[PDB]
């Protein structure tokens, strides 16, 4: 409704087809026919490539192309080529301009990596300034897609959470890292914090203690 | 060329106020709607606003009503978009978006992009960083592999450089780029990766420097 | 409107018995043009019609240097004509996010081969039919424009199309300046003798003149008299004698001057 | 006198080049030897045509 | 024609001894504008030269 629900990433070979939900409302995606979708590079403006979901427009290569049935868009493109390892957006508009939640296409070039996670209590220093950081560090994955879930002892926790965004270090895979900012009330009340990662539909889980 | 370039960008405090514009060049302005989307680094899409050639029609988010307006001039083929009441979260680079001539695309889809420029909403200041050393855990399973290192936290700006044992440790020394919190500071963390059979007798040093704020910082690790 | 009808097959709203208000469509300054034919831009509020034909197409935009009558092109020999003694107006103006869409706009059609000219006001229904892409870093009149076309026909008719003037009670027996459904005039009124046929209007002289009209909202017939009016002539003696004078009026009696 | 345009097609309409060509005819005064891809019928005498 | 005359030095093509076929050069749509003086364009192909 307010965000267009996408893939946050999509991992495919060279040269085969990949389909990318846009999953919407009724009011936003089945009223009209006017869905769009667009390609933006890093470090660059986006760029249009489907409208009006069965067509394409000029300079469009033919392997972009789109199927829509109900209140779901789905982009699907063809013969994966390297250069089309961008951010891709969906956007419709009824009244309004909604875009979608953003979907990371990797065009796969090398073996899969799994992340390699080391999870740091904050300091013994931090906590006598009454404050808490939590550290979870990513490294050594490829295709570059993790997302992080913090736990307590059973419990999801999503407040008080910054993460980065998968940036590139030198052996070609990627690295990331994850805070989690609490008070050293909350850290001494529990039992167990654990820190999720899901890579490609693998979950690496790490876990530290109070003690 | 179809050409359209972004002006009005910069660094505000939040509470101020702000006017960016767009110029357009080898399209005719005065035929197709301009737009503003503006994106966050490294987040999704999200639209602004849009005004009509005779100033009437304009259509606005909604955290936008109320405090962002758009103009244009038809005339000088340029455009205006006035903005109070800022707040952080409108940190966004901002496009003025139209379509060009040659498509078939109407006004109301995006062809035609701009390249951008960056509008910063924030209060934070030149602060020194605070280096907290991350206590390893070797006391336990020494004889392997134990990891250690220091935090650096509450910083601005980019950048600060880290060095382990004024540059002798080289090896397993991987200093990760910072994050981005809620207060416009800035947060990285280094760890090197040693043996577990090392802690009892090498004393393992991070050398924190943040150059614009004049701050070296030697924190030693030490288990716990 | 949503969707409008081609210039290979338009659409016709025949429009009878309302209220017009052509000036709110005169001032809203939303118009690439308005050309008026054979009756004045802004009269338009003062006439009062028998049909009005709403006649909506689009259109290649430098194609209405054709749309006019008279002027010859390959809309005006195949697709859409007027005649040459049309009266109304045809009103352009630009759609570019109006009837400019993509899927092109392969909906609205036109057709480019035909073997005769066309008789005016008629909808015809290698393959001659194709539809334009709408490209305007060639032409900006490359672009479609929502064409529409005010046909009027004069007063021959019962009257029933006028805008939003307000009507007043009559008089008789005094020179006044009337207007019956826009036959504006002078003259006096007077009740009828002569009898009336339940579908007429207009009584016609052989001076091609009104002399009876029918009120449009009481079926009383009045008959009309222009109001008299005489030659001026002066008798004096020669002004070597005096400076009195005498005044003549001519074929008029004393009871009006 | 002489001077030049430039002719791309960034520009805008008014100012690309425009291909020209006018055809100036004479009318017949003098044996005529121009015209259309008609047929001709073949002529009577004494009889209104 | 693949290169044309400037304006500064126009060229003047003379046209006689051939049948004309105008029709097929009118009813072909690749010019903005067809305007004839003092003469119809529909009309030339009646006349004769
Ligand atoms: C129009 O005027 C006539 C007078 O002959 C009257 O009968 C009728 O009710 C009027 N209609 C209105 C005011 O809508
Ligand atoms: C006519 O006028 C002149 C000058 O006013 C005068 O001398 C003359 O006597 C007049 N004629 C008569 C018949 O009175
Ligand atoms: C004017 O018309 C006739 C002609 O002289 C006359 O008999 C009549 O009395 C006059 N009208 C009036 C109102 O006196």
């Amino acid at each position: 409704q307010s965000v267009l629900t996408q893939p946050r990433s999509v991992s495919g070979s060279p040269g085969q087809s990949v389909t990318i939900s846009c999953t919407g409302t009724s009011s936003d995606v089945g009223a009209y026919n006017y869905v769009s979708w667009y390609q933006q590079h890093p470090g660059k403006a986006p760029k249009l490539m489907i409208y009006d979901v069965s067509a394409r427009p000029s300079g469009v290569p033919d392997r972009f192309s789109g199927s829509k049935s109900g209140n779901t868009a789905s982009l699907t493109i063809s013969g994966l080529q390297a250069e089309d390892e961008a951010d891709y957006y969906c956007c419709s508009y009824a009244g309004s301009w909604v875009f979608g939640g953003g979907t990371k296409l990797t065009v796969l070039s090398q073996p899969k990596a799994a992340p390699s996670v080391t999870l740091f209590p904050p300091s013994s220093e931090e906590l006598q300034a009454n404050k808490a950081t939590l550290v979870c560090l990513i490294s050594d994955f490829y295709p570059g897609a993790v997302t992080v879930a913090w736990k307590a002892d059973s419990s999801p926790v999503k407040a008080g959470v910054e993460t980065t965004t998968p940036s590139k270090q030198s052996n070609n895979k990627y690295a990331a890292s994850s805070y989690l900012s609490l008070t050293p009330e909350q850290w001494k009340s529990h039992r167990s914090y654990s820190c999720q990662v899901t890579h490609e539909g693998s979950t690496v889980e790490k876990t530290v203690a109070p003690t | 060329q179809v050409q359209l370039v972004e002006s009005g960008g910069g660094v505000v405090q939040p509470g101020r106020s702000l006017r960016l514009s767009c110029a357009a060049s080898g399209f005719t302005f005065s035929n197709y709607a301009i737009h503003w989307v503006r994106q966050a680094p490294g987040k999704g899409l999200e639209w602004v606003a849009v005004v009509s050639y005779d100033g009437s029609n304009k259509y606005y988010a909604e955290s936008v009503k109320g405090r962002f307006t758009i103009s244009r001039d038809n005339s000088k083929n340029t455009l205006s978009l006035q903005m109070i009441s800022l707040r952080p979260e409108d940190t966004a680079v901002y496009y003025c978006a139209s379509v060009a001539d040659t498509a078939m695309v109407p006004e109301w889809y995006f062809d035609l992009w701009g390249r951008g420029t960056l509008v910063t909403v924030s209060s934070a200041s030149t602060k020194g960083p605070s280096v907290f050393p991350l206590a390893p855990s070797s006391k336990s399973t020494s004889g392997g592999t134990a990891a250690l290192g220091c935090l650096v936290k509450d910083y601005f700006p980019e950048p600060v450089t880290v060095s382990w044992n004024s540059g002798a440790l080289t090896s397993g020394v991987h200093t990760f780029p910072a994050v981005l919190q809620s207060s416009g500071l800035y947060s990285l963390s280094s760890v090197v990766t040693v043996p577990s059979s090392s802690l009892g007798t090498q004393t393992y040093i991070c050398n924190v420097n943040h150059k614009p704020s004049n701050t070296k910082v030697d924190k030693r690790v030490e288990p716990k | 409107a949503t969707r409008f009808a081609s210039v290979y097959a338009w659409n016709r709203k025949r429009i009878s018995n309302c209220v017009a208000d052509y000036s709110v469509l005169y001032n809203s300054a939303s118009f690439s043009t308005f050309k008026c034919y054979g009756v004045s831009p802004t009269k338009l509020n003062d006439l009062c019609f028998t049909n009005v034909y709403a006649d909506s197409f689009v259109i290649r935009g430098d194609e209405v240097r054709q749309i006019a009558p008279g002027q010859t092109g390959k809309i005006a020999d195949y697709n859409y004509k007027l005649p040459d003694d049309f009266t109304g107006c045809v009103i352009a103006w630009n759609s570019n996010n109006l009837d400019s869409k993509v899927g092109g706009n392969y909906n609205y059609l036109y057709r480019l081969f035909r073997k005769s000219n066309l008789k005016p006001f008629e909808r015809d229904i290698y393959f001659p039919l194709q539809s334009y892409g709408f490209q305007p870093t060639n032409g900006v009149g490359y672009q479609p424009y929502r064409v529409v076309v005010l046909s009027f026909e004069l007063l021959h008719a019962p009257a029933t199309v006028c805008g939003p003037k307000k009507s007043t009670n009559l008089v008789k027996n005094k020179c006044v300046n009337f207007n019956f459904n826009g036959l504006t005039g002078t003259g006096v009124l007077t009740e009828s003798n002569k009898k009336f046929l339940p579908f007429q209007q207009f009584g016609r002289d052989i001076a091609d003149t009104t002399d009876a009209v029918r009120d449009p909202q009481t079926l009383e017939i009045l008959d009309i008299t222009p109001c008299s009016f005489g030659g001026v002539s002066v008798i004096t003696p020669g002004t070597n004698t005096s400076n009195q004078v005498a005044v003549l009026y001519q074929g008029v009696n004393c009871t009006e001057v």
